[PDB]
């Protein structure tokens, strides 16, 4: 499963 | 004299850059932020007008605590430059957790024990983080210390509501993402569920609006029922409901737990 930064 | 006093090394991350103290060989971190950029401005006790991030690094940066430690600060023409601690080694929390995948319990106990001192550091020193994520914790992985960054989005601690945000929205609340508003201390309470299961599942729970209001919380790795208990108490759609800080840490699943040396001899080295 993909795993992502969120940017604020 | 920032060009003399500081020897400037690479890129850390964007602008940070890895760098030195001249006057004792420091490691330090060299933040450079655009005036054109900058969308909150504070004033410090001298008066002098500074982004509010300066003002907030400020307020939490006596003393020891789990936060990178402002140094010093300087004014250019269109920017500000921030010196930051910079320990080492150190891995952010994100990159731990996509390498080693779900934290054991005990792990992710010292992990967010650590972060919730540092938290309540902020918010008694009147600061609001308002950006708690696993990107914005670094982890020192001799001493097992875990240290909190980017105060970018943050805020003075307020008792009214806020109705702006600029933080990351995976890690809002759900009061903020229906109505625009939410209080501080319960939306702090949201982000740092978000964050426990983050920990002991190797990835947040929720990615789309409907996720974070719709209440429900699947548990994807094996996690004990008093955990889960905690993650969905913080969770909690009402405010209201989401335990205190203080009920959190008197939490069962929280008690008993590790130093930062053992955390380190143990789990990091
Ligand atoms: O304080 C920050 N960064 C850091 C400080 C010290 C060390 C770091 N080591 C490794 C990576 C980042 C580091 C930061 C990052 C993003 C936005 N605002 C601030």
């Amino acid at each position: 499963r993909k795993r992502r930064r969120h940017p604020s | 004299p920032l060009e003399s006093q500081y020897q400037v090394g690479p890129l850390l991350g964007s602008s940070v850059y890895s760098g030195i103290r001249v006057s004792d060989n420091l490691p330090v971190a060299i933040k450079h932020v655009e005036k054109d950029r900058i969308s909150d401005w504070g004033e410090l006790p001298n008066g002098t007008r500074v982004p509010m991030e300066v003002v907030l690094l400020k307020k939490v940066s006596s003393g020891f605590s789990g936060v990178i430690r402002l140094l010093d600060w300087f004014e250019r023409p269109d920017s500000f430059v921030l010196i930051l601690e910079r320990p080492e080694p150190v891995q952010d929390l994100f990159d731990f957790i996509t390498e080693r995948g779900a934290l054991q319990e005990e792990l992710a106990r010292s992990f967010f024990w650590q972060v919730l001192e540092a938290v309540r550091h902020c918010h008694n020193c009147g600061v609001l983080h308002r950006d708690i994520k696993d990107e914005n914790i670094l982890i020192d992985l001799n001493r097992g210390e875990l240290k909190l960054i980017d105060f970018g989005s943050g805020a003075l601690l307020k008792d009214t509501v806020y109705t702006d945000f600029d933080g990351t929205r995976v890690y809002s609340p759900p009061e903020w993402i229906r109505y625009h508003r939410y209080h501080g201390r319960s939306a702090a309470v949201w982000s740092l569920g978000i964050l426990l299961y983050d920990m002991v599942c190797g990835d947040i729970p929720f990615e789309h609006d409907e996720e974070i209001i719709g209440g429900q919380v699947f548990f994807r790795q094996r996690v004990s029922s008093e955990c889960q208990h905690l993650i969905r108490w913080c969770l909690a759609l009402r405010p209201s409901d989401r335990p205190t800080f203080e009920e959190i840490q008197n939490h069962p699943w929280m008690q008993d737990v590790l130093l930062p040396q053992e955390t380190a001899e143990i789990h990091l080295h």
